[PDB]
């Protein structure tokens, strides 16, 4: 089956810069069947480039199509706030009939920001049910690449927590994360000290926020 | 100019008109015939690659037959009949298609619909190619649909006649 | 105007079927080929099935082969997609888009219909449980926890919708039990704690649940 | 599997080899070798190699016409090529040799865009239409800025063999340049 | 030969086929489109000046798009595609018309009917000129009538279909 | 005001200026000056004046081809003109000058009907199709007996400006003579 | 290219269109006219020898009329209009027919059906010849039948209109 490789998977720029989105195919495909799309999470995807080079109606002149053989490129001359979204390349004719790329993410490049870490103990109203939840808030940081580790009595726990990342803000252009550590009320009383270890690129040393039960 | 070669392979057939391709005109295939209802579009349409080959083969068939062989395979004849046999811009169009990375016709493979019972055949349209590889069948499925629907509309008119 | 009228979303248990429809608006429907396209949660774009104009040839992706049945009524100008024996991974948003594969023009999907929410899960409809998240001692952060609810979505506001600055309603995640859960937090000044009352206004449109939890520091 | 449930998709591939007696056939062997067949015992060899076969820079066509020793059929298709070449102003690359009817023409391609080597390569792609993209890089990419890695284009006469390896024979090539003849040529 | 360039501007339209003219292709005018019912006559008729310009603009649109720009605006390409894009005798006819003091077409101004409500458009026929002055509207009013009646007959067939 | 009470007469005028990158455009400024534009920075100037720009009666084309310094695009349209000229037997009127690529060709028109000046003027009317009747008297009156008051036809290269004053640009001119090429020319 | 000369002899007739041949255009014959229903096939069909002669005579009629006579019968004009008046391959086809001992058209004798009462005429098709002798009437009787049946089908449509 044909494999569409979109590079890079994450892209950081600013309005007015040149975006060079690539798309690699496993087989020497036909240029005439390559197409590019812009996907906004709120609505349906929009066709930008069809036939590798042709621009669809309503697509601004800044978008451009290029490529031949196995290397195809979508290039935006100068960026705009509306252009910051996801982009997909496609090819029709091989297996599967409609091949789709991975997903090139276009985000605004904010100056590096440090996450404001907060830890939340499980509420007593929740422990009455029979299950505890430990929330570790990471607020307003850049970039999105951040790692959260859970240490229970200075002992790491893996797989028992769930992360959640918000989208880049409209004004400050930062991200936020909320890793929720879920444990049983019987096992939450089995321990005493709980902490989440935050490691970010904009951190000189890994910050750890903790709390003692009771 | 405009092509003017008229082919005639009506001898010993159910209806006058129509052309047949001998098993020596097709690679790894037996002989195939096409009805007069189909070849009639060759006298009208100025843009069918398969019609230009029919006039080219019917010329090759008649030239070898009705003219004594030259001493050393003279090319003087075909150079003066080329404009009356094919279309010089139909091949020039496929050049530009190939030049613009668009699937073109290299005049080798042709496809056509053929009914499973009544045996009615369509006019063979050219199978396109780009970077030396034929298009998959799914690349132009809607073209077959438009061509398969033309069969139904053309079938309707005979009963209406 | 050239549009595609989508419809057919819903929730079903794994094993049941679901029909997707898509009507044609302002264009020759029988002239174009129809395709189905889905997007799994937090995943890339995927191709489901395709049926040519006139419905002569039908194609499917190896995943939904057998479970899915694409059909079209060129008289009604409508596209359909039956999803017999659905599974867990089939939950996604689905789209219907038209294409024309011909010698004359390249391959593209120009006209698209809006999203179709399909959720295939064995869990049942349950209201949310709102647990507070308060801090303890120049700005602090407090929030709510919307845990164990089904299905999506849930809207959360703060202080009757007046408080908007610094609010972060996080995307919901699906727990191992098959129940969604999210957290809505807001950054507030430390000088207002114990003085300004903070309440989160959670509304669960499924089951018509309206919970107002008071978040106060411990 | 069947279109409209009543129709079948069938195909046919034309055997171009039978047109040899009436018209020439063009086919390519590999990257370097390309062929035009005129009949069943005579042909012409188009080749692209970095090795030169003609050191001198002359082209005694007038003498070759007087001592008529070549085949008129092969002289027609070699005249068709050069006449199809547009913007031919560098006659230094034109090197020819016709000793006793043995025809052989060489083009010096080693010389940027629009050079004298451009119009020669353009004419070459049309001459061996079936499978000429193998000799160039990104053949569909351009038309005016057409270029190859080789430095010489040698066109010698040869005997007939089953040289059609990469592509099947086809008269579509030669029949196309008959209209481009004596056009875009300067005084 | 015979022209063979086929234009395709069917993307994002109600029906496949038809061509649109951008506001940069028309002087002092916004963009104008024409239905597939009208442009279909361009593939058939060998004598319409407006169809030859459509193939010339669709070539200019595709040539600039699908071929990297030459070093100094090379003319080698258009000289070999001119016979496959337009009709060399259609322009030669207008020469003879101008030579014989007969109103000719200088390929600039075109007229067409456009319904006031349903918006159906005819194929733009060329506005003639003689001694450097366009004909008044009344000079060919009966031509519009024959063309306006063709609209009614063409309208009738769709309901009959 | 409306035809058949339901239809409107609407018009459209093509903007030929956008075809400059693909094909040359012909337009005339006034009685004396006429222009062919090839691109957005290069052009050619056709002019009809009683003043001679070339006194000598030579035309070293072979030398100009060797020292390739001109633009091939402009050499094509100047070759198209002379090849389109029928019945060219008086090579004394042919005066050319190509010093360092600066192209310039002059035709001596001062010499009754069917003269060497006739075929040159006929080719000129087709070259600048949009608005060439201004240079002649009763242009539609005749075809073979075509004559002007001027004595010299000078064709120099020039830079691009908005010279299209009397008529709009048009490729209809140049595209017409491509078929008349190398016809009606004597041995 | 493709022929583009349009003839007009509609003045003082019952219907617009149609062409008439003066008694000086025909040897040993008076003047003969043909209806617009027949000459309309001249604008469409690319293979009728009689239509190429109509455009050649209507050119000779207009050239002598609208251009002052040259000094010594200049041929410069007809050489440039030949491709817009006739078909260079239609005559080339008849060469090959004569070359292959097949009955060809030497453009002199033409035959046509003419109703005995209503006076409707067909388009004059060319009378063939081989080794310098016209074919007997019986050589192509089935061609007349196919042409005489076309008259009935064409007659039917007017009542159906
Ligand atoms: C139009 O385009 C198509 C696709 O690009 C093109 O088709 C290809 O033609 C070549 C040439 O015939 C085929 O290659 C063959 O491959 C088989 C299997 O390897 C070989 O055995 C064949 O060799 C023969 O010829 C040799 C030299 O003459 C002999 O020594 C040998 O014994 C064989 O007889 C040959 O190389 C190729 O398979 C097809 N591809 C497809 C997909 O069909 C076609 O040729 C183009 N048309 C023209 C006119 O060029
Ligand atoms: C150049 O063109 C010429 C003419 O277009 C072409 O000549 C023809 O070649 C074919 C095949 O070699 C000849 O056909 C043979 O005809 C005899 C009877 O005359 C048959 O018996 C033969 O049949 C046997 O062989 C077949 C395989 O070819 C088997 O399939 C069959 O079952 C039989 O066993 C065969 O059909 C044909 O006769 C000549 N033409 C003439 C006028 O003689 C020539 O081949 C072309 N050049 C090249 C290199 O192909
Ligand atoms: C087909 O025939 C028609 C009619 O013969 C012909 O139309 C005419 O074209 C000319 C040239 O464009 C028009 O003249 C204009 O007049 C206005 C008003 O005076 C001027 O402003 C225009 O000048 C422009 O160009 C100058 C030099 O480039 C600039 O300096 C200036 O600022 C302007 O931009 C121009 O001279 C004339 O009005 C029309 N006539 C009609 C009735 O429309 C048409 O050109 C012919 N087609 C072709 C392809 O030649
Ligand atoms: C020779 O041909 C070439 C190509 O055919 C031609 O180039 C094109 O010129 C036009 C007009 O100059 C360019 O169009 C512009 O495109 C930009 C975006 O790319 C638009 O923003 C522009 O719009 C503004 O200007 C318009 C007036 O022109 C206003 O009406 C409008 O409201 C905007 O304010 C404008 O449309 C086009 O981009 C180029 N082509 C390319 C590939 O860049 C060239 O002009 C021709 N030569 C001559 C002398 O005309
Ligand atoms: C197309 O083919 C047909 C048949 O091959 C061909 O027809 C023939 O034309 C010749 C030439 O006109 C006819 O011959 C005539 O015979 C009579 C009777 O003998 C003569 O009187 C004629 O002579 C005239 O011309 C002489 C010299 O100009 C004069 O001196 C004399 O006084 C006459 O005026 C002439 O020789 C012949 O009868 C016909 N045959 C048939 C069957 O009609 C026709 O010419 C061919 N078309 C073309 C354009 O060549
Ligand atoms: C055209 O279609 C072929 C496939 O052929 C089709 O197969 C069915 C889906 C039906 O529709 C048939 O009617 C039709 O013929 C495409 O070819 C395929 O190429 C890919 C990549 O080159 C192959 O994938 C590989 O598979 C092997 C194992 O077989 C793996 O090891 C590789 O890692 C890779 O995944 C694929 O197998 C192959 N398909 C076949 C049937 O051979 C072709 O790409 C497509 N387009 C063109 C221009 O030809
Ligand atoms: C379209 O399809 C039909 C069938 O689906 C094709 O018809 C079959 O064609 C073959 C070969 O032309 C025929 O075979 C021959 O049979 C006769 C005896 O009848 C035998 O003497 C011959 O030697 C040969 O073997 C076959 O009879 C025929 N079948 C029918 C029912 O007609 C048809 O050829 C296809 N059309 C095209 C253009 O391929
Ligand atoms: C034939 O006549 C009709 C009306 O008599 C023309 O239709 C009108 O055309 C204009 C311009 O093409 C349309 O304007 C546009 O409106 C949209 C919003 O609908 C706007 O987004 C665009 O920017 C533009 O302003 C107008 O809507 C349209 N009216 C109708 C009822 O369709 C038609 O263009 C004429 N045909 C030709 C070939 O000129
Ligand atoms: C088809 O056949 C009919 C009759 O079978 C031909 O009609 C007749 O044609 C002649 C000559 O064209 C007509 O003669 C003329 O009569 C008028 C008076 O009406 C006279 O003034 C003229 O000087 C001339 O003598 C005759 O009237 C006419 N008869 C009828 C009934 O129309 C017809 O010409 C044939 N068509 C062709 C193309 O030959
Ligand atoms: C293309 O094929 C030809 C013929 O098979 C190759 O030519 C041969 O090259 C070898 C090595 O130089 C010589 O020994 C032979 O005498 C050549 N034969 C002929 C007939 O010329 C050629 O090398 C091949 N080219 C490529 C790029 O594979
Ligand atoms: C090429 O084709 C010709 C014509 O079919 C073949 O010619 C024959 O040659 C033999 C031996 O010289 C003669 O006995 C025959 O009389 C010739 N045929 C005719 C019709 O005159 C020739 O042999 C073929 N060459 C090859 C290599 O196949
Ligand atoms: C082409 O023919 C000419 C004419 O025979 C040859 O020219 C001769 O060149 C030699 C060496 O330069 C002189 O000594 C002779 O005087 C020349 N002969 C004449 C008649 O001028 C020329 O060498 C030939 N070229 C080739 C490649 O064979
Ligand atoms: C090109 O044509 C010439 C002339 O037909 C061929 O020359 C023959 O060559 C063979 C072998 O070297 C000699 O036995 C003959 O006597 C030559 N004939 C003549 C008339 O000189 C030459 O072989 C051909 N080229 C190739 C590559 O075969
Ligand atoms: C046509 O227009 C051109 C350009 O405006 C005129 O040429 C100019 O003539 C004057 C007077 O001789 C010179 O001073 C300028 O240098 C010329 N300019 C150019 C660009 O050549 C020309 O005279 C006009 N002709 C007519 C008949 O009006
Ligand atoms: C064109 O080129 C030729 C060749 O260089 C020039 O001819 C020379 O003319 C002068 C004067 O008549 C002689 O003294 C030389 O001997 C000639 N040279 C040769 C090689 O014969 C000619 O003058 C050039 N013409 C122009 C207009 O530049
Ligand atoms: C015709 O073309 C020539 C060559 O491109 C132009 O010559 C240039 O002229 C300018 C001004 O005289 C000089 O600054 C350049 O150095 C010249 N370039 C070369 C290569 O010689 C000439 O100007 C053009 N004609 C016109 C009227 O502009
Ligand atoms: C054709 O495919 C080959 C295979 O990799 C590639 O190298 C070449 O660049 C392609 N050419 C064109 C014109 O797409
Ligand atoms: C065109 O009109 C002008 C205006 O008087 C006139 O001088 C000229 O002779 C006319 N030309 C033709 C060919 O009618």
């Amino acid at each position: 089956d044909i494999v569409l490789t979109q590079s890079p998977g994450t892209l950081s720029l600013s309005p007015g810069e040149r975006a060079t989105l690539s798309c690699r195919a496993s087989q020497s495909v036909i240029s005439y069947y390559v197409a590019w799309y812009q996907h906004k999470g709120g609505q349906a995807p929009r066709l930008l480039i069809y036939g590798a080079s042709s621009r669809a109606t309503g697509v601004p002149d800044r978008f451009s199509g290029s490529g031949s053989g196995t290397d195809f490129t979508l290039t935006i001359s100068s960026l705009e706030p509306e252009d910051f979204a996801l982009y997909y390349c496609q090819y029709y004719g091989s297996s599967p009939l409609w091949a789709f790329g991975q997903g090139t993410k276009v985000e605004i490049k904010r100056t590096v920001a440090a996450p404001s870490v907060f830890i939340f103990p499980p509420s007593d109203e929740q422990l009455k049910s029979g299950t505890a939840s430990v929330v570790c808030l990471l607020n307003n940081f850049y970039p999105r690449e951040a790692k959260v580790q859970w240490k229970v009595d200075n002992a790491l726990q893996s797989g028992n927590s769930q992360e959640s990342v918000t989208e880049q803000d409209s004004k400050d252009s930062t991200y936020s994360l909320s890793s929720t550590l879920t444990l049983s009320k019987a096992d939450y009383e089995k321990h005493k000290v709980y902490a989440c270890e935050v490691t970010h690129q904009g951190l000189s040393s890994p910050v750890t926020k903790s709390f003692n039960r009771g | 100019g405009t092509f003017t070669w008229t082919l005639s392979d009506s001898e010993g057939k159910d209806t006058p008109g129509g052309y047949c391709l001998t098993r020596w005109m097709l690679i790894e295939a037996e002989l195939k015939c096409f009805g007069n209802t189909a070849v009639a579009k060759c006298n009208e349409k100025h843009d069918e690659e398969f019609c230009d080959m029919l006039r080219l083969f019917d010329f090759n068939k008649q030239a070898i037959q009705r003219l004594k062989a030259p001493a050393q395979t003279s090319i003087q004849l075909i150079n003066k009949a080329v404009n009356a046999l094919i279309n010089d811009q139909l091949i020039m169009k496929n050049h530009l298609r190939d030049i613009m990375c668009i699937p073109y016709c290299n005049y080798s493979k042709y496809w056509y619909l053929n009914h499973t019972t009544t045996g009615r055949t369509s006019l063979p349209k050219c199978w396109l190619v780009s970077n030396g590889s034929y298009l998959n069948e799914t690349h132009f499925s809607d073209d077959i649909e438009q061509q398969a629907d033309n069969m139904i509309t053309e079938m309707l008119q005979k009963e209406y006649m | 105007e050239v549009q595609l009228v989508q419809s057919g979303g819903g929730l079903v248990r794994p094993g049941g079927s679901l029909r997707l429809s898509c009507a044609a608006a302002g264009f020759t429907f029988k002239s174009y080929s129809m395709n189905w396209v889905r997007q799994a949660p937090g995943r890339g774009l995927e191709w489901v099935s395709s049926i040519t104009s006139g419905g002569s040839k039908t194609y499917y992706a190896d995943v939904v082969k057998g479970r899915f049945t694409v059909s079209r009524d060129n008289a009604k100008q409508s596209l359909y997609l039956q999803m017999n024996s659905l599974r867990a991974e089939d939950t996604a948003i689905y789209f219907c888009a038209r294409s024309l594969h011909s010698t004359s023009q390249p391959s593209y999907m120009d006209v698209w219909g809006r999203k179709i929410t399909v959720i295939v899960s064995s869990a049942s409809t349950k209201g949310p449980s709102v647990f507070p998240l308060a801090p303890s001692s120049g700005t602090a952060a407090l929030g709510c926890l919307v845990k164990d609810y089904f299905p999506e979505p849930v809207t959360v506001s703060w202080n009757s919708g007046a408080l908007t600055s610094g609010v972060h309603t996080f995307p919901a995640v699906l727990q191992s039990s098959g129940l969604y859960s999210l957290s809505s937090v807001v950054t507030v000044p430390s000088s207002s704690l114990g003085t300004q009352t903070y309440i989160c206004n959670v509304n669960h449109k499924p089951s018509n649940t309206k919970v107002d939890k008071r978040v106060e520091p411990k | 599997s069947l279109y409209k449930g009543v129709y079948e998709l069938q195909t046919l591939e034309l055997n171009m080899e039978t047109l040899n007696m009436t018209m020439p056939l063009s086919c390519t062997k590999n990257n370097s070798h390309h062929y035009i067949m005129v009949g069943n015992e005579t042909g012409l060899e188009l080749t692209l190699t970095n090795t030169s076969i003609i050191n001198h820079k002359f082209c005694n066509l007038s003498d070759a016409h007087k001592k008529n020793l070549y085949d008129h059929a092969l002289m027609s298709i070699i005249s068709t090529f050069h006449l199809s070449i547009p913007n031919f102003n560098q006659y230094e690359a034109m090197s020819c040799d016709f000793n006793g009817g043995k025809i052989s023409v060489q083009y010096n391609l080693s010389h940027h865009c629009g050079t004298v080597a451009n119009g020669v390569l353009q004419t070459f792609m049309r001459m061996a239409w079936g499978g000429s993209y193998i000799a160039l890089d990104s053949g569909c990419g351009n038309w005016d800025c057409i270029m190859t890695s080789y430095q010489y284009l040698i066109i010698q006469n040869t005997t007939w063999e089953d040289h059609c390896q990469f592509s099947r024979p086809s008269p579509i090539g030669y029949l196309g340049l008959l209209s481009q003849r004596t056009r875009d040529i300067y005084i």
